[PDB]
RNA sequence: CCCGGCGAGGGGAGUGAAAAAGAACCUGAAACCGUGUACGUACAAGCAGUGGGAGCACGCUUAGGCGUGUGACUGCGUACC
RNA sequence: GUAACGGGGCUAAACCAUGCACCGAAGCUGCGGCAGCGACGCGUUGUUGGGUAGGGGAGCGUUCUGUAAGCCUGCGAAGGUGUGCUGUGAGGCAUGCUGGAGGUAUCAGAAGUGCGAAUGCUGACAUAAGUAACGAUAAAGCGGGUGAAAAGCCC
């Protein structure tokens, strides 16, 4: 039985936060915390709490073991762009995006 | 449409195609390229063409047994229960109903029947004609359309 | 065993049972059509080599079905001349089983 | 539809030439036609069905008038005033078995396929091989 | 004889041009105008 | 300087074929607390090679 | 009578972008690069309809060639040969029964000589 | 109820005909960005297709072949307005 | 940069003469198909069909009016997305999934009736690129506190 856990509107670039995605894909879960735990990123710290959920959902609403679960999927999806000005020189503006993503993890047996 | 007259920006050096009103069609909020007015779409038609197509309209509905005449059609009362009855009676459904003077009792029975129609012989039209399944005339409103065509 | 005839303008290398499809002929599916002119009967290391017929030489075949093949798209452009023009295509066939190969 | 040769199930024979008095480029049209199998029947002009040739001799190819002198291959280094030049009788001395190996390189299809076609050439300098484990026959071109 | 069996006599109506709309039409682009000079241009030609 | 042509996704990939993160090779296990630490690193309740350091 | 554009030019797009299926990049997305990908495509199909005649004949008679050579004469003696044998088989036939039945090709070829001697 | 910072966000439960109708809410196209699978791709030169074409994968099944995807290799080939 | 045979190479694979073979085009012929025009058997025969500007002819589809208080549709409309079939083309038909309330034959009628370009207009989203930069080179260090977290807050 797959469990899913996501972060919704997360404040990174979906870029960013796919390289620490990339780290876990398919690993068992303890490996996987054990390795977003000494990623110097702030996406690591991001996805370490959205694994984590997946874990607590799938014990409690599944009645899964952590010992089983492996990160069987992992995917950032590109959320919503706020955009923002920014004053250049000689009275240009210049557009910035702040990129969100959606952070999805499925765990399973 | 609503708005200045200025040109939105600078003839040249700006890097942007060249514009001249806020309201050109080209534009989102723009005024139509050829905006509508309102017309008067009605047309000529010859005397002599409108009363030779009613002779033909009337000929073909003769040939097809959609013309019906009676001597006389009425109704006691004005009641909607009688004309549908009568009307059941004749095995008629959608009927224009042609009367030499139009009766009150039969105009108002008529009128909450949509497949009925109730005029007078001098307010036949041609697409009214060709419309209703059956046409039911009275022997003196066919001597009126006979005098009024000829 | 096979057989060369012409039909069709074009020329086919035939054994029997198979199914070849030629370029459309006025007959009737699943009556019998005979190719009268045969260009070569070979049955192993007997070779009969038409001058340009071979003599007695007839193949049988059974039209099985006629049809349409696969549409061709005819395009047709000229660069910068405001010239284009586009065609569809199915050409008919008809094809026929070789039922009897005689020398 | 009209028969393809495969890759998978093409039939290379392995021949020896002897290079020794024959003429350069006449020799060389014979290697390349046999190389891209022209001279067989299942010929596919994209599938390599030609043979596998060894050439012994080959600083004893000929020339004819007074190329042996005068004849010159050009080759450029790809750095600025790079052009090099070397003349036949000095290619023979240096490294005579790229005479034969550029004048059948020049004769193959240009491209994957023909590169693969020249890999089947071995070009020996002087009268022995090691490939009598492929059992060459003599091929008298 | 309805209102949707009557026909216009054959060449009675024919249809107006539409200029500017592709190539097939045989009036894309400039709209049987040729090619530039006054008489190609909006509100362009001369006086009688 | 500016591109001329805009440069494909294709190329983009290419471009990050390089920048994908490394994993820690593997993690020490001190020898009193037990507790997994990066090595040569004191461990998250301040021991390092079995020695209360803090 | 305001007419919106947006279902029929939809369809006109699509119909094109389905044409353009497995080319690369912009070419198989992107409605203007796909549109010439397509045409061009067209232009092709219709040039190598001629030239696939082209390119089988050659075919056929580079095999003939070499078959007719093994069995010693040229092509262009093979084919004056049969000609003046009356045999009217053409060069497709003759490239498949080169390559799938070599004794009727050598007989072929027999015949072609008896009539050049 | 559960994970989380008494967060954001999410997973259950429940409502409802429907919750990929959950308020960033009818439908939900395209560009653009991903995850998964099949095939190709690290000796190879150019409008990237087209004609020819092997191999592989997956379907069907007169078991002859066919279909779909991919496309080694090869002829030709300098976008559109 | 060979660089004044397209290359390899060639003493003919050069040149002159004579001859017979063959290759070679969308030319010609063969086979199948479509259309225009010329005579009418409303038979089939002759012939034609490269095209810019441009002229002529014939159509497709879109929205809206009548036909329609009809017809289709919650036993699933429009729209979306696939697939199959089909016509010379614009196109058409069928149907899986999505969708959840509309649609509309036929024959006529009317047009805001078809977009890739206009340094077009509006919105969305790419690229360069996780690149430049983070705004005075007056400058920080450490201990403790609080906190999920402290180089930046408090002491
Ligand atoms: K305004
Ligand atoms: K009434
Ligand atoms: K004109
Ligand atoms: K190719
Ligand atoms: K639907
Ligand atoms: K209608
Ligand atoms: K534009
Ligand atoms: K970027
Ligand atoms: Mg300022
Ligand atoms: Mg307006
Ligand atoms: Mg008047
Ligand atoms: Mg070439
Ligand atoms: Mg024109
Ligand atoms: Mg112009
Ligand atoms: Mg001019
Ligand atoms: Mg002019
Ligand atoms: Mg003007
Ligand atoms: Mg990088
Ligand atoms: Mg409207
Ligand atoms: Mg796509
Ligand atoms: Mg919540
Ligand atoms: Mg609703
Ligand atoms: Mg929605
Ligand atoms: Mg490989
Ligand atoms: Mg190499
Ligand atoms: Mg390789
Ligand atoms: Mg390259
Ligand atoms: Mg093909
Ligand atoms: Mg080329
Ligand atoms: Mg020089
Ligand atoms: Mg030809
Ligand atoms: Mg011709
Ligand atoms: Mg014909
Ligand atoms: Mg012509
Ligand atoms: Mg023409
Ligand atoms: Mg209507
Ligand atoms: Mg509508
Ligand atoms: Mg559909
Ligand atoms: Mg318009
Ligand atoms: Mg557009
Ligand atoms: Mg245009
Ligand atoms: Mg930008
Ligand atoms: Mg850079
Ligand atoms: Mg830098
Ligand atoms: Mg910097
Ligand atoms: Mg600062
Ligand atoms: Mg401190
Ligand atoms: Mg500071
Ligand atoms: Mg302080």
């Amino acid at each position: 039985m797959e469990t899913i856990a996501k972060h919704r509107h997360a404040r990174s670039s979906a870029q960013k936060v796919r390289l620490v995605a990339d780290l876990i894909r398919g690993k068992k879960v303890s490996q996987a915390l054990d390795i977003l735990t000494y990623t110097n990123k702030k996406a690591a710290v991001l996805v370490k709490k959205v694994l984590e959920s997946a874990i607590a959902n799938a014990e409690h609403n599944d009645g899964a073991d952590i010992d089983d679960l492996k990160v069987t999927k992992i995917f950032v999806d590109e959320g919503p762009s706020m955009k923002r000005i920014m004053p250049r020189a000689k009275g240009r503006a210049d557009r910035i995006l702040k990129r969100t993503s959606h952070i999805t993890v499925v765990v399973s047996d | 449409v609503t708005g200045s007259g200025k040109k939105p920006w600078r003839q040249k050096g700006t890097g942007r195609a060249r514009s001249g009103s806020i309201k050109s069609p080209i534009w989102r909020s723009g005024g139509v390229t050829f905006a509508a007015r309102p017309q008067d779409h009605s047309q000529k038609v010859n005397k002599k063409m409108y009363r030779g197509a009613l002779k033909s309209i009337l000929s073909e509905l003769v040939r097809q047994d959609r013309l019906i005449v009676v001597e006389k059609f009425s109704v006691e009362a004005p009641k909607t229960k009688l004309l549908a009855q009568k009307l059941k009676d004749m095995a008629l459904e959608d009927v224009l109903i042609i009367t030499g003077e139009l009766d009150e009792n039969l105009f108002l029975a008529a009128r909450n029947l949509h497949k009925v129609d109730v005029r007078d012989a001098t307010g036949i039209d041609p697409v009214s004609l060709i419309a209703f399944d059956k046409v039911v005339m009275t022997a003196d409103a066919v001597k009126q359309v006979e005098e009024m065509l000829a | 065993m096979y057989a060369v005839f012409q039909s069709g303008g074009k020329q086919h290398r035939v054994s029997e049972g198979q199914t070849v499809r030629l370029e459309k002929l006025d007959i009737a599916t699943g009556e019998t059509v005979e190719f009268a002119e045969v260009l070569m009967i070979a049955n192993g290391e007997e070779v009969k080599i038409g001058v340009p017929f071979v003599d007695g030489g007839v193949i049988k075949a059974e039209v099985v079905a006629h049809g349409r093949g696969e549409k061709v798209k005819i395009v047709k452009f000229r660069r910068r001349k405001h010239y284009r023009k586009q065609q569809g295509h199915r050409q008919w066939f008809t094809d026929v089983k070789i039922t009897g190969i005689s020398a | 539809k009209t028969f393809t040769a495969k890759p998978e199930t093409v039939k290379r024979d392995w021949y020896v030439v002897d290079a020794t008095g024959k003429t350069l480029g006449r020799l060389a049209t014979e290697l390349a036609r046999r190389l891209r199998g022209k001279h067989k029947a299942e010929y596919t002009p994209h599938v390599d069905t030609g043979d596998y040739i060894i050439v012994l001799n080959a600083d004893k190819v000929a020339v004819t008038g007074n190329k042996r002198t005068d004849k010159v291959y050009y080759h450029h280094t790809g750095h600025i005033g790079g052009i090099k030049q070397a003349t036949f009788e000095e290619m023979i001395a240096r490294r005579p078995e790229r005479v034969i190996e550029i004048a059948v390189k020049g004769m193959l299809p240009k491209g994957p396929l023909g590169r693969a076609m020249f890999r089947k050439l071995k070009v020996y300098a002087g009268n022995e091989h090691n490939h009598a484990a492929q059992q060459p026959q003599v091929l008298d071109i | 004889m309805r209102l949707n069996t009557l026909s216009p006599a054959e060449g009675s109506k024919k249809a107006g041009k539409r200029l500017g709309r592709g190539i097939g039409s045989g009036l894309g682009k400039t709209g049987g105008r040729g090619h530039k000079g006054q008489k190609s241009r909006s509100g362009g030609g001369v006086r009688r | 300087a500016v591109q001329q042509n805009k440069p494909t996704r294709s190329k983009r990939g290419m471009r990050r074929s390089h920048d994908a993160l490394t994993a820690v090779t593997s993690l020490s296990v001190d020898k009193t607390s037990g507790e997994k630490h990066l090595r040569h690193h004191i461990t998250a309740d301040g021991y390092y090679r079995g020695r209360k350091v803090i | 009578a305001r007419v919106k554009r947006g279902v029929i030019a939809r369809a006109r797009h699509k119909k094109i972008l389905k044409q353009a299926k497995g080319y690369y990049g912009a070419r198989s997305r992107v409605y203007r690069v796909a549109f010439q990908a397509v045409i061009k495509a067209g232009q092709y199909a219709y040039r190598d309809r001629r030239q696939r005649k082209r390119q089988f004949r050659q075919l056929w008679i580079a095999r003939i060639n070499a078959a007719a050579r093994q069995n010693g004469i040229s092509y262009s003696k093979f084919i004056n040969g049969l000609k003046k044998a009356s045999v009217e088989i053409d060069r497709k036939i003759l490239a498949d029964i080169a390559v799938f039945d070599k004794v009727a090709f050598t007989a072929l070829v027999e015949k072609a000589k008896a009539a050049l001697a």
